């Protein structure tokens, strides 16, 4: 509490966007290519 | 007659890469170095 430390770890870069998911609402369901994209982990 | 008389008012400012000089970029050596503190960075404020 109260002090600022350097830390070395697992952090997002600054300012950095992302990736955008986006889901809808449906009978027949409406969903986007995100099954068959595969991300690395 | 004439007295020769030497008044320092200078010295050369250094300022040290406190975290390069200590480790030399090695994460290793970082990783250990983290444990003495923050002391790179009283160094780099005592000579500021
Ligand atoms: C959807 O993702 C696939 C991979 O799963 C990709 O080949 C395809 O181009 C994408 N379609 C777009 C972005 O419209």
């Amino acid at each position: 509490s109260n002090i600022s430390l350097t830390y070395t770890g697992l952090y997002p870069k600054a300012n950095d966007l992302g990736k955008q998911y986006i889901f809808s609402d449906g009978s027949r369901l409406f969903v986007s290519n995100y099954s068959r994209q595969v991300e690395t982990f | 007659g004439v007295t020769q008389e030497f008044i320092e008012t200078t010295i050369q400012k250094i300022t040290v890469d406190c975290k390069q000089y200590v480790c030399n970029g090695f994460k290793k050596c970082e990783d250990l170095l983290k444990e003495y503190g923050q002391f790179c960075s009283k160094i780099n404020q005592a000579l500021h």
